[PDB]
């Protein structure tokens, strides 16, 4: 009973790196152990009323601080070996058909393809938690734990709770435009982006009022999209708001078997789009690769035969990777309870 | 299409070669390829043969420069643009054929002989480099030294693996172009670390510092390979071969006859070989009859025809190693076997054809670039002057001031009547030219006038009878 | 995702990933008619007399 | 044998080990043995 093979497709998770790519530009390798990076408060005194003849209370210069951070190291590999090549592969049809050595270059290829994908997913997630919330650690079985902390202040990151949440008052005769109003008051700079995730917007667009934002003669300038606009997508850049855009991401990362979202179900990121954003990468750390001379580089490749009794081709990329933010108060983080 | 099938019943199937770049069928076995290569032509008589041939009749035994700079995109004049040309290629025969050797640092060799190694190397290597260099403790006028790299000198650094901007040794840009080479030293006597060293392809002002010359063949080729790839198993299968039946001729013909018999070895060789008792050396004078009681025998063995064969099928090996390395059939076997004249006249020009290919390609390109890298010091030195009122200088247009040909021997004719009988009757008809005539046999046309104008004004003075080109 | 490692020891290897096949197979049809002459004798309906 | 080397003075060799980590090493081997053609062309007293 000889067959053919017409079709043969491909699965794909939503995964596209939107906040790597709008707030983390100008990547910045370097040859060094530890970055630091630095601020200075700022904060000048109103003068105080003296009397002409009193004469005193000299002020203090001001001065900063400096924070110091270590990158954490990443290494996939996968392997081929003679045993997997021999029978089939379900790719390849069962007429035409081709040589073992043709079937070595099919898994090696698809190998790289899922290491570059797992690094890929490494950074966009180590740029996602770097917004939510200030500080985050890189830890591990094998990785010794290791956390970088900006100093994001605690008035940022602001949480509902039983006052004030949007969920627990009525859907009309409200406007949520006060709301944000309120929390964007703590971010320093102007803010030009929104980003909600699925349920947040849901949430956020079933609002009376904000219907009546859209629909009026000269009460506004905003323009949105209420109805469906992107459904296979994993960004949605729907109109701007007055002056913020709106944008809604929902990206997935698979950590074990399953599937998981990016943005932790609702939350809402008050930012902007220049935000001063830091993408450093450390030194790599292989013999061979300092013998080639290269040092400070992302995505090294490499591959050897290990002279064993069933060989096996093995591959590897490493980069070790550390995503920073100067301006920890540029963004405020909204729960969305 | 059967040909990209399984084939006629099946036989194929087996053969499905994977679909690579030349680089990447090149690169990996480099190294292996070019030992090979020159193990075979250091140890084997037709490939010695075959190089010899290469040297001897693409470039020959002298190697001259020819100088027609072009004038009419420069708007000098002709007599300026003459006399620019008489002055430095006279400077150039007094540079490149001195006796010292000075032209290039070991002190070795002549132009000429650099140009013929140059042609070997992109024989049996596939490429050749040339290194341009200068010392200031030379007291003498030009200075510019030259020096041949040996291919197996340039690798890559560390003997690291092979990236996607360097690939054997050979720096390589965005595009295919290459910038510097890395040459190794290495030192026979005793070994030593190792030390590799970079050396940019052009200075920044444009000079030709590393000559690379080859014939590429795909979109990207790093480093070319030689031209023995086709041929290299079966001449090696052949010296094999060669081996192993002389050996066999040698010891089927050494036993000559056979004793049987049942007494001791030594009373047996005595009275029927007629060796003297006091193994037993036999006197090889004279006719035996030997007595034999009826257990004894004497047996004279006989060996097969000892080239049963073998000289037909080292034809059709060495006609296979003549269409691959280019050499026609007759002069890399020496065979020269019967023929008529229309066969030894095809066979020639067929030679003839690749060879005069090889040298306008290779030879002449190593040269010209050679001859560009002196004049400038030259020009600049000030040992000859540039013509006045000139569109251009040297820099903003080289190949302008130097464009320039080389002659080199010719074809001697198998009947050279019948050859000077056709430039005579070309002569006599307008077809071509004095030039062109006096260049198939390697001579300048100038320096022929020279000498018979001094000639026949030699003739007159001494009394002799007026020659034949003398003006009534 | 791509859990860190620890720049000394060695990672693990990670498996590979092969697909899954199904199989089907067509099914046949054939309409069928037929003439002969005792219809065509007649006039058909939408032939002007 | 893979390079052709026998009875040298000092060779040395860096090579680095495909192993799952990596290091590099560099050594050098000899066989040094000094002879005298003569052995009595010399006298060595202690002094006191």
């Amino acid at each position: 009973t000889t067959a053919q093979l017409l079709a043969a497709n491909e699965q794909k998770f939503k995964f596209d790196p939107l906040f790597l790519r709008l707030f983390f530009r100008e990547s910045y390798p370097f040859t060094t152990e530890k970055v630091y990076l630095s601020q200075i408060p700022g904060l000048v005194n109103m003068a105080l009323y003296v009397s002409p003849i009193v004469s005193g209370e000299v002020i203090r210069s001001r001065g900063g601080s400096t924070s110091e951070f270590t990158p954490g190291y990443v290494k996939p590999k996968h392997e081929v070996n003679p045993q997997m090549t021999l029978r089939r592969l379900p790719d390849e049809d069962p007429q035409n058909l081709a040589d073992p050595a043709y079937r070595r270059r099919r898994i090696i290829m698809q190998n790289m393809r899922d290491e570059e994908l797992a690094i890929a997913q490494v950074e966009e997630m180590q740029a996602v938690s770097a917004v939510l919330k200030g500080k985050y650690t890189m830890t591990g079985e094998a990785f010794d734990p290791v956390e970088v902390d900006m100093g994001r202040s605690e008035e940022n990151n602001i949480t509902q709770s039983g006052g004030t949440e949007w969920s627990k008052r009525d859907k009309s005769t409200y406007d949520p435009t006060d709301d944000i109003e309120a929390y964007a008051l703590n971010a320093s700079g102007v803010v030009n982006i929104i980003v909600f995730d699925p349920k947040g917007w849901a949430l956020f667009r079933s609002f009376k009022a904000v219907k009546e934002k859209l629909d009026t003669r000269r009460g506004s300038n905003s323009e949105l999209e209420t109805a469906v606009k992107d459904l296979g997508k994993a960004v949605s850049y729907k109109g701007m708001y007055g002056d913020v855009a709106i944008v809604v991401y929902s990206g997935q990362y698979v950590e074990n078997g399953v599937k998981k979202n990016f943005l932790p179900d609702n939350t809402m990121v008050l930012g902007n789009t220049q935000a001063r954003g830091l993408r450093t990468y450390g030194c790599i750390q292989d013999a061979d690769a300092q013998r080639e001379g290269i040092n400070a580089s992302a995505r090294y490749p490499k591959n050897w035969v290990t002279t064993g009794d069933p060989a096996r081709e093995f591959t590897m990329i490493q980069s070790a990777p550390l995503m920073l933010l100067a301006d920890p108060d540029e963004f405020v983080s909204v729960q969305l309870a | 299409y059967h040909g990209g099938g399984s084939g006629f019943g099946g036989q194929l199937r087996s053969w499905n070669p994977p679909s690579e770049s030349v680089d990447a069928a090149l690169l990996p076995n480099f190294t292996r390829g070019n030992a090979r290569a020159d193990d075979l032509v250091r140890n084997n008589g037709y490939a010695a043969n075959a190089i010899q041939l290469h040297q001897d009749h693409i470039v020959g035994s002298f190697f001259r420069l020819s100088h027609r700079p072009s004038w009419r995109y420069l708007g000098i004049g002709e007599e300026e643009a003459r006399a620019f040309s008489r002055e430095v290629e006279a400077a150039w025969k007094e540079f490149a054929e001195d006796d010292c050797c000075c032209i290039d640092v070991e002190r070795k060799r002549t132009f000429t002989m650099m140009i013929r190694e140059g042609v070997a190397m992109h024989a049996f290597n596939g490429e050749l480099f040339v290194q341009a260099t200068w010392d200031t403790s030379s007291s003498r006028l030009f200075r510019t030294q030259f020096r041949m790299v040996s291919p197996k000198r340039i690798s890559n650094p560390n003997n690291t693996g092979d990236s996607r901007n360097c690939r054997a040794g050979v720096q390589i840009n965005d595009s295919g172009a290459a910038l510097g080479y890395y040459v190794s030293e290495d030192g026979y006597p005793g070994w030593m670390p190792q030390k590799w060293t970079w050396i940019p392809r052009e200075l920044p002002g444009g000079r030709a510092s590393f000559i690379h010359v080859f014939e590429p063949v795909e979109d990207g080729q790093t480093r070319g390979a030689n031209v023995f790839y086709s041929v290299m198993e079966q001449m090696k299968m052949l010296d094999t071969l060669q081996n192993t039946q002389l050996q066999s001729a040698i010891v089927k013909a050494m036993y000559a006859a056979t004793i049987e018999s049942e007494l001791d070895t030594q009373s047996a060789m005595d009275f029927i070989l007629g060796a003297n008792s006091q193994a037993a050396p036999v006197r090889l004078g004279g006719a035996k009859v030997p007595h034999l009681m009826p257990g004894d025998s004497l047996n004279l063995q006989t060996a097969q025809d000892t080239d049963n064969g073998y000289s037909v099928f080292e034809q059709s090996l060495l006609r296979y190693i003549a269409a691959g390395l280019g050499v026609s059939y007759e002069q890399l076997s020496r065979n020269y076997a019967q023929m008529s004249y229309s066969t030894a006249r095809a066979s020639a020009n067929e030679s003839w054809a690749y060879f005069m290919g090889r040298r306008k390609f290779v030879a002449s390109r190593q040269a010209s670039q050679m001859f560009l890298c002196w004049l400038e010091e030259a020009i600049v030195r000030r040992v000859v002057t540039l013509p006045s009122k000139a569109r251009f200088s040297f820099q903003e247009a080289r190949s302008a001031w130097g464009n320039c040909d080389w002659i080199g021997s010719g074809r001697m004719a198998i009947d050279g009547l019948k050859e000077v009988q056709e430039a005579v009757m070309l002569i006599e008809a307008g077809l071509s030219t004095y030039e062109k005539e006096c260049a198939k046999r390697g001579d300048d046309y100038q320096e022929i006038f020279a000498q018979q104008v001094r000639e026949t004004m030699e003739r007159r003075a001494a009394g002799l009878k007026p020659p034949a080109w003398a003006a009534a």
